[PDB]
């Protein structure tokens, strides 16, 4: 478990595409375990023949510029379906959901609550 | 005394560890300027350490028993 | 007027609320708000205040969707404001608020002159 939390978190922090021993040295751990089971199941490990974290957007800045520029104009409410709504390219419902917390900041809350996005 | 920095301490790690498994005792003062005796001593209950080919000096929260998390 | 009648009866920030319906077909709080860029939440009790008044009524439906008109059957750029009664206004409200003896756009409730809201 601790092992693969922190391969799981060493991924996510450096986020990038790797072999299963690349993935021991900077974190340590080895075990066929890892490579029949962990690297596998585990949701947030994506099998590119080498294992990768599942980033939330290709780029980054794509969902959370429109949320940028929703914030100077318009209104927070349905924030995955308006942003689905705005182009033919199907936005994903993780990477939507993370670049608002990321970016996030507060949201003015009002009472189940209405919330509307606000620069801080 | 320090024990609130110890507490607090151990916050600043989790954002470290959040972000690698692994961390030497040069990648933890720069999160931290504080003596590296005063860190080691934290890591030394829950911490661990990993020589490797150069010896390089890793540290990781031992999960065994970290009630807290 | 409807326009009047309400201010009597509330505050300005309620006008406002009235006025945008007046300007366009029903609306949601969620639209009133998007096109005013006034918090939903401060929208949604300005339609209570109106409503027990009657200048406005809703309907609700088993998201759910509520939507907001103005009761005026019952009585009988493309974003500008009021720096009188504070109302706005959008474009589909500039053609029929824009005046030649002025040459620029006139309140409908308080006839004050409006200006783009930025």
């Amino acid at each position: 478990s601790s092992k693969l939390l922190w391969a799981t978190e060493y991924i996510q922090k450096k986020g990038k595409p790797v072999l299963v021993n690349e993935l021991l040295d900077y974190l340590s751990m080895k075990k066929d375990d890892k490579v029949i089971e962990l690297l596998k199941k585990l949701d947030r490990i994506e099998f590119d023949g080498t294992f990768k974290y599942l980033s939330t957007y290709d780029v980054h800045s794509p969902s959370e510029l429109l949320k940028l520029l929703r914030s100077q104009v318009t209104f927070k409410g349905i924030s995955c379906k308006d942003l689905k709504d705005g182009w033919p390219q199907c936005d994903e419902t993780i990477n939507q959901l993370e670049e608002d917390s990321k970016i996030l900041v507060l949201r003015t809350k009002k009472d189940r609550y209405v919330w509307y996005n606000s620069g801080g | 005394s320090i024990r609130m920095p110890k507490k607090e301490i151990l916050d600043y790690l989790f954002k470290l560890f959040d972000e690698y498994d692994y961390w030497s005792l040069k990648g933890l003062k720069e999160r931290t300027r504080q003596p590296e005796a005063h860190l080691k001593e934290c890591l030394d209950k829950v911490a661990t350490l990993v020589k490797k080919g150069p010896y390089a000096f890793k540290y990781t929260l031992r999960p065994e028993y970290k009630k807290l998390k | 007027l409807l326009k009047f009648v309400v201010r009597g009866f509330y505050g300005g920030s309620f006008v406002l609320v009235l006025d945008a319906i007046l300007f366009h077909s029903v609306l949601a709080e969620d639209d009133l708000k998007q096109l005013l860029s006034i918090n939903k939440t401060e929208l949604g009790p300005l339609i209570a205040r109106l409503r027990s008044d009657r200048l406005i009524s809703i309907h609700k439906q088993r998201v759910e969707r509520v939507y907001y008109y103005v009761k005026y059957p019952h009585a009988i750029p493309n974003g500008y404001m009021c720096p009188i009664c504070l109302t706005k206004y959008t474009q589909l409200e500039a053609v029929q608020l824009l005046n030649f003896d002025r040459t620029e756009f006139l309140c409908s409730l308080c006839d004050e002159p409006l200006v783009e809201d930025d």
